[PDB]
Formats: structure tokens, C-alpha cells, sequence
């Protein structure tokens, strides 16, 4: 495996909080909702997945929240980078959640990835690709243990 | 009134007490020693993530999902719709765990303390943040 | 990278902290005990196999525990000159090649009970950056075992 | 040799002198620098460690193995069952070196020239009964 | 052109390079020497506002409406509805002015040109399709 | 548990927070200000040494003898026969004094409370805190 | 009399804090032990005042903890040397119970120094022993005070 | 004892670990305090130049003679016949001053204390050769 | 007893801890705070200068006010005939508003605690700073 | 030494924090006074010997206590030059055989109050080099005395 | 002459400006060494306190018992009668010393002379007032 090193973690933490924060408006929405279109657009049989949420009408207020609750699970576990022994707690937390959802398996995150590897390019000023493709499996490999 | 200008003023100090990284912890402590001052009574309802410890790894994590989900709320203030979508489905992580009615306006005190804390008091807009606090528990509870 | 300048550099500081000549014989017996407890339990590995036998009373046992603690000092110390490094975790590959008994498994399993102890004592240790290093340190000892 | 307080300032002394990191690799190498400058025949044992090149990989992990040795000695000074079992392992391993009373002295005299020049404080005394005590115990 | 992300790192990359107070009056004088020293005949269509004197108080007033107004663009470019009918009313400011398309692309390579030296990170494809977004929409 | 990792820790931290010179007059500070704040009773067992004011030369010598028979523990921790005779003889100069037993739980909060502040939450370990605070207190007090 | 100048007791307090904190282990046993079995030597009498003690077998677990609380108490008053106010309380209470003691006299004290004056130059990477001298008798003259 | 290349390394060595002006008595000062703190008993020796204050300006003074001769002494440490009728005067200032070899040996030891800890480099083992070629010559 | 050197070294230290421009409002702030979290039933008192927001510019203003004529009477310490006069003045702004005399030495301990955590809690002399309050409002109350 | 350069530097800083023209003299009249109540009562010295004798509401007292204060302020700001000091010192002690009744030991009962009223006013004062200086001042002024 | 609210400036501007520790010593020699250089003839009237080497404690002892009176003079400048009393004092232990109005003049131009040179803000009419007020008192 790839390590997320100390270095890795502190430019992704930077620069992800640059774009995710709280004090802005209108970019988590944009952000996480190109993020789904990118995975529906990888994995066709992924939006199944998603049928609680409204994924057929991605304007609803449901499918944005849905959006915008997944990714800030991610930017929750980001920020925990600096504090790894919470952050393992966390991911077990989160593991738990996807092992109780039908159908979600190992290789969705691996496309998941790929669909933040798309988005994050795009829309962060300054980007570093292999810090964040390290430091995102650090946090997803402990999610999608179990499945 | 959490009026538009109101929002856009919470979401900017939320942020900047907030912050990023170990800092959320340092808010999340001020929140829950103040809490379990006041209330009791309070921590007993995190048993199952050792609200007895809330320095452990368990109970930090518990900390920072909820400010996690406070922090998706106040970055949706000024996007209504969205909002409501999300506090909808917060009320479903909470209806039914027996949480007293009392537990909400003194958790949003303590969130509003801490805040103010960390930020500076002077100028600091009590009204923008009870009235934009009160309409995302509000939405909580019940 | 693996255990990066930043990582090493964090371990480094964090090891010396609780591993140092200043301190007392019995507290560095005490921390060195534990982890060969924690390794024990993690690896089905005999105490039989050590001289002592494992008894945390015999003193062959504690100066074989401060030996092995020993070897990790000067592999951690060595984490920011790589060159440096990989040459001790030679030696240590080759004097453990000698050794009938000693598998990968094990080794890995040693020095991931070094940074759990060291957790213990120091909270407050950067667990990601033990985790890498402690790893790249193993596969250097436990080289073809 | 080397009483319960001495051991104490010899281990402060010690800790503070050798450092942490590189800076432990840099003082290593002074060491044999100067037990070679001070014994010229004692560099040639070193034949199968890379001695050569002073600054090689090989022949500073060598170094580092001496001083990290003298290290774990020096924080189990105060555990005398302990240390005296893990001199004993030390002077098996020298057994067959065909070493002689002159190269712990040398040693000796290299430690003493090297310790110091880190310190700002250094007792020669407590440390020259402290030596003694290690490299009594190595001798055999 | 210029889609929901690439507006994010426009908007983002352009308050960071303009600044604040006078070095947006330094930033804007630049701009227009860089735009005359990439095409030489578009100085002339300054003449009205002090142009002989780049420094003068009439010039960089002009210059800081224009990028002032770059400010207000980039400020709207998220709001579809309200940056097109702000480019429209620009575009009526504009067309007595008998400006032509290598105007607007020596302005667009005038602002390639300034904006990056002021940053660490500079993406010119985002900002080659959000320029063209809103030059299009002045030259009508 | 105060186990002997649990005692190398508490050994470390105590020292820090406690400090040299007066350094540890804030930490004393801080713990009798939470105590008679928690329990408004306790100051009066301190009439002897002017309890009624904490910041007089007469009670903070009290408040550095108190401190100086902690440390003297706690410095002793992994060394518990020595311990137990330093732990016998303090025994001897708190009993027969109508010393209210929930006092010393009480100073045991207020104790680990000031360390925590004065070192910092993040990471603190509660369980060796409590744990090994307690063996102590339970051998000075009945 | 001699002065403990401010000089003085920076650097004792700062020595001194470096052999006995709390941080070490076996440090403070060998260090108070050495001071008794000095005291003893010098003062073949002076055991006698320490019959409560087990003083006849002084690895006891009674003897060792004697040791370390007498000691301990100079720890205590040498860290009071910068809040002399509060220092001078300590004294005096030190001194009350000294005098309560049958025996104890002042030139037990000069005895004492000389067993710390031995002792610390030993332990003591960088000791000096005027600053010593001069601030161990700013305090022990307050104990001694009365007898 | 001291050969014509050890005299060099101790003349170089001692020259810039003594120091000029004011370092000069601070060295001295802690030259005593070390070996006061190295045998107890030599303290009293010195009753008669006001040790009882070490910053007292007799007892710096005191000091500063000593290590001023030891400064003369390693000046002439080229110079046979020179520095051995040096030494015989000293050892006839010494005579009757009823000292042993525990004293001259508790001064070597802080001489190698105090003088490393002002330098970069120290060669021990010429220093121990050197100072015994002096304290042989003044015990006599 | 407010003797002569206890004013001055009051008068000093007050001067400290009150400061200039802003800093008023922040030793102002750790009164009120106090003061309404020890007797909650106070904040009541103050609701024509909207006491349930202390960060108002409402509050503020009242808030120095009050500390205003704190500052007037602790510089008067030391001119006992003028400080008798500024304190029957005083008095007429406070007699038949209800305010209950428990208020008063609740006041008295919230400000000299303020003090104390501006300035430093080493050394503080609370005899004298609790003597010359005394004087101070025992001519503003009843 | 006795009353180091530490100690005075700290001595002189706290005095002068206490005692300076910018002072109301109302105020250095009454921090003056406090001394000599202290003084009268360890002393036993007769305040008929000072001019105004003793009363604080005698302007020829009060003048009287400016002066001996002025003379510890002139000898307290120069402590940390010794020649000076002594000099200084020297010149009181001389005034000082020239008036009858003056004994070292009331003029340290002096010296003494001056440090204890200074910690009164001023609580975080440092008392041991107050001590050390003013028994320095006191042995200068009341030398033969 | 000199009144209350001058007063104040004058106290304020002397606390400043004459300082405290060894500045007041150099302050105090600048003072004589001002009024030596404005009026010659005044130096031999301190032949008994060592003027011939002004940097000597003597006479260093001299200028401070002078600067140190007009500091307690200003200390007490709000309080008329005590200031009264100890000026007429202060002109008790002049009246003997054959001074003239001169003395009294130059004394002041150097107070005026040295004073400022250590201030941001000096008032000298304030202090022309209250320097009279004071010398009025000691002239007699
Ligand atoms: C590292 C990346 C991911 C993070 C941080 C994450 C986190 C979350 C969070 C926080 C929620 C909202 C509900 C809750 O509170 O538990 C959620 C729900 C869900 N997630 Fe994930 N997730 C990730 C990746 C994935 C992947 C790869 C899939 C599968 C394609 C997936 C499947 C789901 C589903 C099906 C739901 C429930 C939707 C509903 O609310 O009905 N997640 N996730
Ligand atoms: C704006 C305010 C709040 C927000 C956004 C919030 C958010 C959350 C979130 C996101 C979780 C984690 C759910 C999961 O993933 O399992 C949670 C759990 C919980 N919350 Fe809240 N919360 C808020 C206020 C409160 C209050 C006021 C109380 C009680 C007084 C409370 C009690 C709990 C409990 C009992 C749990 C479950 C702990 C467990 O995992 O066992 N919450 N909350
Ligand atoms: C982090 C991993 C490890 C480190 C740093 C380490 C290091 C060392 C060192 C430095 C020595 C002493 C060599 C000498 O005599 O000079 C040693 C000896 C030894 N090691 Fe390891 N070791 C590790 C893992 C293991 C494991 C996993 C086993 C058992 C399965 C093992 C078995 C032994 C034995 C039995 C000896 C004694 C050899 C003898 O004295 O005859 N080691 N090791
Ligand atoms: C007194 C302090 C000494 C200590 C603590 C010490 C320590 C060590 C250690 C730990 C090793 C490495 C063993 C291994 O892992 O293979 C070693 C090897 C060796 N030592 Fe020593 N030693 C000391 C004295 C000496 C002296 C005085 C000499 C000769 C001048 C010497 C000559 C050697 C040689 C030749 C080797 C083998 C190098 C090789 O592998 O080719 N040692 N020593
Ligand atoms: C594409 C970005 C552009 C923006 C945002 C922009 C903006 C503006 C603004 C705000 C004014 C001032 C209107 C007023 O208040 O009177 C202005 C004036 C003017 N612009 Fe542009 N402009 C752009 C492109 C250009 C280009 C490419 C040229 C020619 C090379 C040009 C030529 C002029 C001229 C000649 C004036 C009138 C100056 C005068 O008053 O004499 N502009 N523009
Ligand atoms: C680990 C905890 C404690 C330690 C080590 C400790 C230590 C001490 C020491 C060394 C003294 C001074 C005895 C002397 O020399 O006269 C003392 C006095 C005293 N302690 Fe404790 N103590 C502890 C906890 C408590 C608690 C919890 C209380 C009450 C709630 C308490 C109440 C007192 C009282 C009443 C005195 C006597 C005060 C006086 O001198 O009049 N102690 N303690
Ligand atoms: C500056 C040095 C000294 C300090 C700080 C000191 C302090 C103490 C302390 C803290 C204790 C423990 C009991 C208690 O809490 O009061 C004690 C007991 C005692 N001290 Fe001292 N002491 C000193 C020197 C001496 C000397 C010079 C003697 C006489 C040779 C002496 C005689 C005793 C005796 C007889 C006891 C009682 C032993 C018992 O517990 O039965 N002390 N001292
Ligand atoms: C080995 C280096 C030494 C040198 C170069 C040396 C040098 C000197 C010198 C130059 C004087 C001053 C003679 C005079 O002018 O009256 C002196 C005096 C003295 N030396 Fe040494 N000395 C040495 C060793 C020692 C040792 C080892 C001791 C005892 C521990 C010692 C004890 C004394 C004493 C007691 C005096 C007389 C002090 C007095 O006047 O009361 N010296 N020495
Ligand atoms: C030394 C203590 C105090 C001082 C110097 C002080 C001073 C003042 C001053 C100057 C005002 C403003 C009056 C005006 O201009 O209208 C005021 C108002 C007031 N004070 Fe006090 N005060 C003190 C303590 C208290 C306490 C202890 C309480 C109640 C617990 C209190 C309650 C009030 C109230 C009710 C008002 C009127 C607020 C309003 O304007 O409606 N005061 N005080
Ligand atoms: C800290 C100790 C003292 C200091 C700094 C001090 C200083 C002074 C100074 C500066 C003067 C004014 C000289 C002048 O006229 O220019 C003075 C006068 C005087 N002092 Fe002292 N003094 C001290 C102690 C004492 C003591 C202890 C006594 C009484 C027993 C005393 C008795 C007097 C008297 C009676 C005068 C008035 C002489 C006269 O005006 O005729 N002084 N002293
Ligand atoms: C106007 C401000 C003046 C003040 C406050 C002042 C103050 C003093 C004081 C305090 C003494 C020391 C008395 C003692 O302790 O013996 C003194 C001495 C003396 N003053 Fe003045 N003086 C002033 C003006 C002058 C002037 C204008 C002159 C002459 C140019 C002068 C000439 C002398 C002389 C000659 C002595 C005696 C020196 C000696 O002892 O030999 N003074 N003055």
C-alpha cells in the first residue's frame, strides 16, 4: 500500500478545508454533486445504490443534501488526519454504517476515488493528486474494511 | 430572526471557531465540559460512546460527527432548502433515544458560548447566533 | 513516501522522549517488558526462545529485552539517513536469519508492539507515522523470513 | 565501581551528550575517529565493516552499533543484575576478536575526548570509574 | 464555457492575484502595459482618459474601473442570470467603441499575463475558458 | 488500573504540570479554586491556615505542603513499597480530623482537573489519572 | 551570614529540580539515602534521633520513605525561594515541628548541610557549591531557628 | 611521558580552551569548584586564600596563579631543561604543603573536566600524558 | 481595614486591570459574567439596558457605566471628604430600584475576582481589596 | 554576594515603582510616614528627636521624612555601582555621628521598615534581596554606630 | 509661581527624564558637567567633594545628593507647605557657602540644558516657573 505521510496529510487538509469550509457558499453543493455525477458516470449500476436519496432528480433538495452529508462525512475524517486515534474510531463508525447497506462494496470506493480524483483537479486552486489519492485510501481502506 | 445577513456572519465565525484539523476538538471540549457542567444529567446519554471520558479517542469521535453535523448546517444556512433536507434526516439519528426536550436549548447555549469564546465577545451578535442556532435544533428535536 | 522525513523526524522525537539513556534501568525494563508482553500475545511466539525464558524477573531476560529495544533505538534514530538505516536493517536481517524460529509474521508483529506501548505512555504519539515507520522497519529486519 | 550517584550523573551526561537522530551518527563516527587518531592499529579490526570510508553506510551502522550499545549499557547502569548479564553477552561476542588491555583503553580515552566536547558540564572522574565498570565487564 | 468548478478556481485565483487597496491600482496599471506592449495599437482608443501618462490619476482610475469591473464579473460568475445581463449591459457600453476580436484577445492574453505573476498556482485552461466566457459576452 | 505504563505516564505529566518555583502555586491555585468551588464546605477544614483566603503566605504554604506530599507520591508510584509507608505515614496526619470522606474524591477531580488544564486535554489519559490519583488518596484518608 | 543572591537560588533551584523531579525514577531514594548514610557517618549520635525510622535497616521500605519525605521537605522549601513571603511560613512551620522533636538540635543542621555539601557534588551534573552552601542555609537557619 | 607531537595538540588545545581576559578566571573558578566537587577534602587546603567565597577576589586570584602556571608550564612544554627547572620550583613552593597523590590526581581529573568542555577537539590521551609529565614534576 | 497603603496599592492595581479603551470592556465582561452565573435572578435587575445580552451595545454602555463610577471611587480612595460625596451620589442612583442587598457583596466578589485574574493571582492582597470595596459600596447600597 | 547585581536591579526597579516625582507627594508622604510608624514602634526611638516631632500633620515632620527617604531612594538607585553606593553611604554615616542619639541598631530598624512597608504596598515585592540591600545600606550608614 | 497644573507637567517631565539606577548617576554628572561648562568659575566651589575627576564616586556622590534633592523637591511640589519646609531646609545648608544669584542662574540653564535632551515633550516654560519656585526657595 501507498502511505499518507505527514507531509501528504498537512497539504490535503489545507487545501480540501480551502475549499469545503463552512465560511463559503455554493461549493459544497457544486463540489459533492459533480462528485456523484462522476460516480454515476463510472459505475452505472452505483446510482441503484442511491435510490433513498433522490439520485433521479439531482436538483432535489434531498439528492443535494444526500450529496452534501456524504462528502462532509469525508471532510469529517480529513480533519481528523491530525489525531489518527479518533480518526480509527471514526472509520470503524463508518464502516459499521456501509456494511449495513446493501449492495456497497470494496470496489465502489476504489470508483469513488476515482471520482473525487476527477473532481478535486478541478476545483481546488492549488492540487496535489498523489498526496490525495495516499491520504484518501488511508480513509477509505478503513471504511470499506469489511466489505 | 436568522435574517440573510445574520447567516452569512454565523457561517463566517462558525468557520473561524471551528477551524480546522485538532482545533474542531478544542471547540468540541469547550462544548461538552460546558454541556455536562450545566446538565448532569446529560452525559449519561452518551454512555455508548463514553460520554464518561470525553477525552478518550471513542468519545472524540462522537464529538466531532456532531460538529461535523452542526457545521453541514450552518454552511446550509443561507441554502434553505438544502437545510431542511438535512435537518430532516439529523431528526432521524435522534427521535426515540428518550433525549430530554431540555437537552437542546442548553446544548445550542453551550455551542453559542464556545463560539463566542473562542472568537472574542466584543461585538459578538447573540441574536444572529440564538436565532440561526435555534431554527437548526429546532429542526433536531421533537 | 513511506515513512517520510516528516514522519521519521515526529518518531524520532517521540521514542527518544520515552527511550533515553537518563532514565532509570527499571522503567526502561518496565516499558521494554510490556512490549514484549504485547508481542507475545500478538504472536504465539515461545518466551522459551528467549534467553531468560521471558520471566520479567531473570535478569538475562531483561538484558535481552534491552538488546532487541536496543536494535530498535538505533534503527529509529537512523530513520531520517535511509542509507544509514537500510545497512542496520542488514546486520539485524542477517543476524536474525541465523536465528532458528524467527518469521516475518513475528517480526512485524515485535514492532507493532513497539508502537502500541509507545502509545500507551505517550498518548499523544503520531500513530499514522509509528504505523509507517515501524513497518518499513520490519520489512528491513524480516527481510526473506 | 561507578557508585549509585555517579551512575546517575553519567547517564545525564550521557543522554545529553550523544543527542538524538543524525547528531547521534555524527558523534559515532568522532569516536572512531578519534580511537583511530589515538591508536592507529585498532582501525584495521575494523576490516569488515567498511572502514575505508569512514562516512559509508556500513562503517557508520557499525558505529552507531558501539555507541548504542554503550547507550543501552548506560541506561541499565543503575540495574546491576541487568547490566552485568549484558556485559557478559558483550564479552562473548568480543571473545574470539583477539582484542587486547590497550584498544579498551584507547576506547576509553576516545570516549573521554569526545563526551565532553558536547557538554557543558563533565565529570572525568565519575565517567573514568563508569568506563571502567563497562569495559571491565566487556574484557572479560 | 466555464463550468460550476472552474468558476470556484477562477474566483478563488483572481481575488488572490488582485489584491487589495493599491496594489489592485498597480495590478490594473500593469494589465494595460502589458495589453499595449502586446498589441501596440490599441493605445489610442485611450486617448479620452489620460492615457500619454499611465501613471496619472485619470489613467489608473480607468484602469481600476476595468478591472473593478473584471472584480464585479468574477464576483457573479456562479449566477448565470445575473453576470448575462450584466456582460449585455457592458456589451452596450462597448459597441460605439469599434473594437474588434483582437482587442479582446490581446486583453485576454494581457490578463494570462499579469494574474499568474501574482500567485503560486495558476490554472490557464479554467481561466482560458472563463476570459473567453465573459469577453464573448461583452463583444456581443 | 494504574498499571506501570499508566505510572510512567502519570510520573511525566504531574511533573510538567506541576512545574518548578512558582509554577506550582498555579497549579495549586487552580486546584483549591475548583475545590471550594465544588464543595464550599471544604474551605472551612482550612481555618488553621487561613483557608478564607488562598492567595495569604499562610495558605499557600499549606497549598505547597499538600502539593509537596503529592508529588512526593506520585514520584514514587513505581515504587510501591516505598509508597505504601509514605502513603501510612500522610495517613496519620489527616485522620481524627473530621475530614468529610467525600472530600478526597472531590480534590481527586479537582487535581486531575488542573493537570489537564495546566498540559493540555488532547490525548489525556483519564483511566491512568484516576486510577493511580486513587490509590494514593485511598491510603491518606480512613 | 551569607546571602542567597538571586543568582544563587535560580541556579540551585534549577539544579536541584533536574536530579529530584518527579519526572525520574530511583533518583530520589539513592540521593536521600546517600545523605542519611553521610549523616550517619559524620554523626554517630545522630542516628539515635531516628529510632521511628527503622534507621538500623535502611533498605526498609520505613527508612527509604523517611529518607525521601525529609528530603522531599527541602524540595519543597528550595522551590519556595522565589515567594521568600511564603517561604518564610514554611520555615517557621518546619520549625515547630523540629522543635517539637526531642533532641534535634541546631547543630544537627550544620551536620545535615554537610551531608547535602557531600551528596550533591555527586549527583549533580552541574552542582556549585557556594550557591548551594549559602541558599541551603537561608533555609536551614529557618528551620533551626529556636533550637 | 609527553612527546614533541603531543606537546603540540596539548599547547594548541589548552591556549584557546583558557581563553583570555575575564574567561580566564571563570575557567579558573570552575577549574576549583570541579575539583572541590571531585574530592571534598582538598577544600580545606585552601583556607588560606578565602575559599570559603570562590568569587571572592582572593580566591579568584588564588586560581588564576594556578592555572597561570599551568599556562607558563605548558608555554615551556618544548623546552626540556626550561620547564624541568619549573617544575622544581614548584614542587619546592609544594613541599611542604603536606598533599598526596589522591589531590594531584583529583586536579588531573578536573584539568580533563573543565578544559574540553571550552573546545571542539580534545585529545585525552596526550592530555593525560602531559598532565602527568607536569604533576610528576611538582609532587616531586 | 482600608488603611493607607491598601488604597494605593487598590488605586494601582485597579489602574491595571481596568485599562484603557477596550480593555475596560473586557474586565467589565468577566464581572457581569460572573456575577449573573452566581446569582441568576441579577441579570433581571438590568433589563432596561437589555442585561440578557451583555454583548450589546446597549449593555456595554451601562457596563461602563458602571465601572466608570467604580474607577471615580477607587481613584478617590485616598481623598476620603470627596469620595463621601461621590458616594451619596451614587447612592441616589440605586436606592427604591429594588435592588436586592445580596447584590452587592455578589458584586463586590465578582469584581475583585476579575481583578485578580487580570492582574495575577500571586501576591494579591485580598484584605485590602475587600476592605476598600466594602467602603465603596456600603455608601452606594441601602 | 550580598545584594548581587540581581538583587539590586529588582530592588532598585520595585522602589522606583513605589517611589518617583510623578507620585502625588501626598502619597510619598504617606508611604514615608508608614515607615516611620513602623519604625517608632521596632526602634523605641523618641519622634521628639526628629524636627516636627512625629507628627504627620506637621509640615517640618513631613519634610523630615522626605529628606530620610530621599537618602534611601539616592542610595537604593545606586546599588549596582558599589563605589558610588559606598561614597554615597559613607556621607550618611558621617552626617549620622554628628547627630546624637543615632545607633546601627535603630538605623537598621529603619532600613527594615522601609522593606517591610515597601511589601505592604507593593505585595509581590521581592523581600530577601530587600533584606540583603537594605542590611547593605543599614551597615554603611550605621557603620561605628 | 509654578502652579498646579504646571506642577504636574514638571513631575510628569523629571521622572521621565531623570530615570532611575545608574542613569540617574550619568544624568546627574551631565547636569554638573552642563553647569561647569556654562558658568567656569562655579567648579572650585566643590573642591571638597572631588570635582577634579567628576567621574569619581565622590563626586558622583555629590551630583546624585543634588539631583536626588531636586527629585524630592519635585516629589512634593503639589504639597506646598511640606515643600516649603524642606526648601527652607535646602537654603539653610547653603546660606554659608558664599553662593551668588549667578549660581542659582546657571544651576537652572544647565537643569534646562540637560532635562530635555532625555525627553520626546519638554515644556519649558513650565519649567522656567517651577525651577524659579524651587531656587527662590533655596537662595533664600
Ligand atoms: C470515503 C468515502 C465515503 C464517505 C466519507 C461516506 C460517508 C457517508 C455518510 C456520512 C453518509 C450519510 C448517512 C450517515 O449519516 O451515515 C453515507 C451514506 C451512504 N453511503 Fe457513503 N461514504 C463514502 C463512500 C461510499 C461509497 C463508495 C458508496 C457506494 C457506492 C457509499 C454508499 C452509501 C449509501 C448507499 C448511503 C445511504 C444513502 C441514503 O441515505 O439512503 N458510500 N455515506
Ligand atoms: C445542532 C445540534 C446537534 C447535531 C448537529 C447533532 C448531530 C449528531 C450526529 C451527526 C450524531 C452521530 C450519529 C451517528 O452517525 O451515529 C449524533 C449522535 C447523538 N446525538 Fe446529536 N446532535 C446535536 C445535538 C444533540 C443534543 C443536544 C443531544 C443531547 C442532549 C444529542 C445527543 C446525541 C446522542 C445520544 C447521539 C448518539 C450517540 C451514540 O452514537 O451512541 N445530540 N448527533
Ligand atoms: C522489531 C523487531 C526486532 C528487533 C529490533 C530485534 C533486534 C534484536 C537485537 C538487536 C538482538 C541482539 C543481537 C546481539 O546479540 O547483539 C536480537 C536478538 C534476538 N532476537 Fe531479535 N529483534 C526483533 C525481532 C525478533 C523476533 C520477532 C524474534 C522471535 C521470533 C526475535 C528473536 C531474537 C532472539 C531469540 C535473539 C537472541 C539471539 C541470541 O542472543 O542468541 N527477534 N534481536
Ligand atoms: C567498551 C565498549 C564496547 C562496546 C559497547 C562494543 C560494542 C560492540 C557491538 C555492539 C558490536 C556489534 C556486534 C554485532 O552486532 O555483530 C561490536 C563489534 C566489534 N567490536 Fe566492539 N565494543 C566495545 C569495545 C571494543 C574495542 C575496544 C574494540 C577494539 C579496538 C572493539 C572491536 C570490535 C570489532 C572488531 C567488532 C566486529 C566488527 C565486525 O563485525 O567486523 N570493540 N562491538
Ligand atoms: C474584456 C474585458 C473588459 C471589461 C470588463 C471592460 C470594462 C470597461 C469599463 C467598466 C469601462 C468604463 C465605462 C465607463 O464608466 O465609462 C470601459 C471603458 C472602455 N473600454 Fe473596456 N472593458 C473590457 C474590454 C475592453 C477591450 C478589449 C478594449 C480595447 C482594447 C476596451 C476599450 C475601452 C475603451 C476605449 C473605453 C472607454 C474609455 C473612455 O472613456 O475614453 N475595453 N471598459
Ligand atoms: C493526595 C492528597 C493529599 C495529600 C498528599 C495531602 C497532604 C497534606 C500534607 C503534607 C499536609 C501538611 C501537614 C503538616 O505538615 O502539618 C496536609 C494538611 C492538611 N490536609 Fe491534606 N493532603 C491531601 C488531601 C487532602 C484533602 C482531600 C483534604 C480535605 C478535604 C485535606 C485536608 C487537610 C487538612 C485539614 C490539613 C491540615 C491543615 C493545617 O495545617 O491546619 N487534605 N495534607
Ligand atoms: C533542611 C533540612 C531538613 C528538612 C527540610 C527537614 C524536614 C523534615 C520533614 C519534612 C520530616 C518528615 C515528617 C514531617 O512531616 O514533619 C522530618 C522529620 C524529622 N526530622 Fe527533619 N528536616 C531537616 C533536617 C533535620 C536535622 C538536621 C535533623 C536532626 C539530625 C532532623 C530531625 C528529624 C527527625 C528526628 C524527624 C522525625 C523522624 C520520624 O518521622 O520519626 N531533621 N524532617
Ligand atoms: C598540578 C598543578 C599545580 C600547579 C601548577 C600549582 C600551582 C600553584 C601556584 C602557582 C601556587 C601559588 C604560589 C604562591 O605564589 O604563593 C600554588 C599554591 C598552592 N597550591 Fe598548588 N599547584 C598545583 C597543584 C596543587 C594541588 C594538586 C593541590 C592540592 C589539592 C595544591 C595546593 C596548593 C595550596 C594549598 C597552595 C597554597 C595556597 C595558600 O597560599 O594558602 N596545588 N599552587
Ligand atoms: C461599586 C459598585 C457600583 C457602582 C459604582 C455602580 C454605578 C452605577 C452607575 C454610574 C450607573 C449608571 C446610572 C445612570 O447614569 O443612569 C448605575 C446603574 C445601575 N446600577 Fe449600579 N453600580 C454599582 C453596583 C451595582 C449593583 C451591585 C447592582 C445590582 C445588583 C447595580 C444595579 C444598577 C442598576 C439596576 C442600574 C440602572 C440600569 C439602568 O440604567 O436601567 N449596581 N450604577
Ligand atoms: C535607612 C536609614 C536612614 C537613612 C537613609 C537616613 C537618611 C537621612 C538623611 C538623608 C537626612 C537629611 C540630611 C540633611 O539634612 O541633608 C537625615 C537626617 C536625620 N536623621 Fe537619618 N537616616 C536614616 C536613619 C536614621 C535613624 C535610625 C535615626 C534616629 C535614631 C536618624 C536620625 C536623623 C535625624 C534626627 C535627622 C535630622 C538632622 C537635622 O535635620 O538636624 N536617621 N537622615
Ligand atoms: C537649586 C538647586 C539646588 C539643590 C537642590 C541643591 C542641593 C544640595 C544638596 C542636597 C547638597 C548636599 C548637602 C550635604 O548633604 O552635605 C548640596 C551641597 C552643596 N551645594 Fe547645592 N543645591 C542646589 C543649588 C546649588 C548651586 C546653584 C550651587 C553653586 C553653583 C550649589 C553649591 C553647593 C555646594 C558648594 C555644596 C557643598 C559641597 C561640599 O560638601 O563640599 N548648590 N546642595
Amino acid at each position: 500500500s501507498s502511505c499518507c505521510s505527514s507531509e501528504d496529510r498537512a497539504n490535503v487538509m489545507h487545501n480540501w478545508d480551502a475549499a469545503w469550509s463552512a465560511a463559503y457558499s455554493d461549493r459544497r453543493v457544486a463540489l459533492a454533486q459533480a462528485v456523484f455525477a462522476s460516480l454515476f458516470s463510472r459505475d452505472a449500476a452505483a446510482q441503484g445504490l442511491f435510490s433513498g436519496v433522490s439520485a433521479d432528480n439531482p436538483d432535489s433538495a434531498d439528492f443535494r443534501a444526500h450529496c452534501v452529508r456524504v462528502v462532509n462525512g469525508l471532510d469529517v475524517a480529513i480533519n481528523m488526519l491530525n489525531d489518527p486515534a479518533v480518526l480509527n474510531e471514526q472509520l470503524a463508525h463508518l464502516s459499521a454504517q456501509h456494511q449495513a447497506r446493501a449492495g456497497v462494496a470494496a470496489a465502489h470506493f476504489d470508483v469513488m476515488a476515482e471520482a473525487f480524483a476527477e473532481v478535486m483537479p478541478q476545483v481546488s486552486s492549488c492540487f496535489s493528486s498523489d498526496s490525495w489519492n495516499r491520504c484518501f485510501a488511508r480513509i477509505a481502506n478503513g471504511i470499506s474494511a469489511g466489505l | 430572526d436568522c435574517t440573510s445577513l445574520n447567516r452569512l456572519l454565523v457561517k463566517r465565525q462558525w468557520a473561524e471557531a471551528y477551524g480546522e484539523g485538532t482545533n474542531r476538538e478544542l471547540l468540541g471540549n469547550r462544548i461538552w465540559e460546558d454541556l455536562f457542567a450545566n446538565m448532569p444529567d446529560a452525559r449519561g446519554l452518551f454512555s455508548r460512546v463514553n460520554g464518561n471520558d470525553i477525552d478518550s479517542s471513542e468519545f472524540q469521535a462522537h464529538s466531532l460527527r456532531v460538529l461535523g453535523g452542526l457545521d453541514m448546517c450552518v454552511a446550509s444556512l443561507d441554502d434553505v432548502p438544502v437545510l431542511n433536507a438535512l435537518l430532516a434526516r439529523l431528526n432521524s439519528q435522534h427521535d426515540s433515544r428518550g433525549i430530554p426536550a431540555a437537552g437542546y436549548p442548553a446544548f445550542v447555549a453551550s455551542a453559542i458560548s464556545a463560539v463566542r469564546a473562542t472568537v472574542g465577545a466584543r461585538s459578538f451578535d447573540n441574536d444572529a447566533w440564538n436565532s440561526c442556532m435555534n431554527q437548526i435544533v429546532s429542526g433536531i428535536s421533537g | 513516501e513511506c515513512c517520510s522525513r516528516g514522519d521519521a523526524e515526529v518518531v524520532i522525537s517521540e521514542w527518544d522522549q520515552v527511550f533515553n539513556a537518563a532514565m532509570a534501568g527499571s522503567s526502561e525494563s518496565a516499558i521494554g517488558v510490556a512490549i514484549f508482553d504485547v508481542f507475545f500475545t500478538s504472536s504465539g511466539v515461545s518466551p522459551s526462545m528467549f534467553p531468560g525464558g521471558g520471566d520479567s524477573s531473570s535478569a538475562e531476560f531483561l538484558a535481552q529485552v534491552s538488546r532487541v529495544i536496543s536494535g530498535a533505538d538505533i534503527a529509529i534514530n537512523s530513520l531520517t539517513n535511509r542509507a544509514t538505516c537500510d545497512s542496520l536493517l542488514s546486520h539485524l536481517n542477517a543476524q536474525h536469519k541465523a536465528i532458528s524460529g524467527v518469521t516475518g509474521a513475528a517480526v512485524t508483529h515485535l514492532s507493532e508492539a513497539i508502537s502500541s506501548v509507545v502509545a500507551q505512555v505517550l498518548p499523544s504519539a503520531h500513530i499514522d507515522a509509528w504505523g509507517y515507520c515501524m513497518a518499513y522497519i520490519a520489512a528491513g529486519i524480516g527481510a526473506g523470513l | 565501581v561507578c557508585n549509585r550517584l555517579e551512575q546517575i550523573l553519567v547517564k545525564t551526561q550521557w543522554a545529553q551528550s550523544y543527542g538524538e537522530a543524525e547528531n547521534r551518527a555524527a558523534f559515532s563516527r568522532d569516536l572512531f575517529s578519534e580511537l583511530f587518531n589515538i591508536q592507529g592499529s585498532s582501525r584495521a579490526l575494523f576490516s569488515g565493516v567498511g572502514v575505508d570510508d569512514m562516512n559509508s553506510a556500513a562503517f557508520t551502522a557499525h558505529c552507531l552499533r558501539v555507541t548504542g550499545a554503550l547507550n543501552r549499557l548506560i541506561s541499565q547502569l543503575d540495574q546491576q543484575a541487568t547490566i552485568n548479564a549484558d556485559l557478559a553477552h558483550l564479552a562473548g561476542q568480543h571473545a574470539s576478536r583477539n582484542l587486547d588491555a590497550s584498544n579498551f583503553a584507547a576506547m576509553g580515552q576516545a570516549v573521554m575526548s569526545v563526551v565532553p566536547t558536547h557538554l557543558d558540564c563533565f565529570n572525568q572522574h565519575a565517567w573514568g570509574e563508569c568506563y571502567e565498570r563497562i569495559a571491565s565487564g566487556i574484557s572479560g
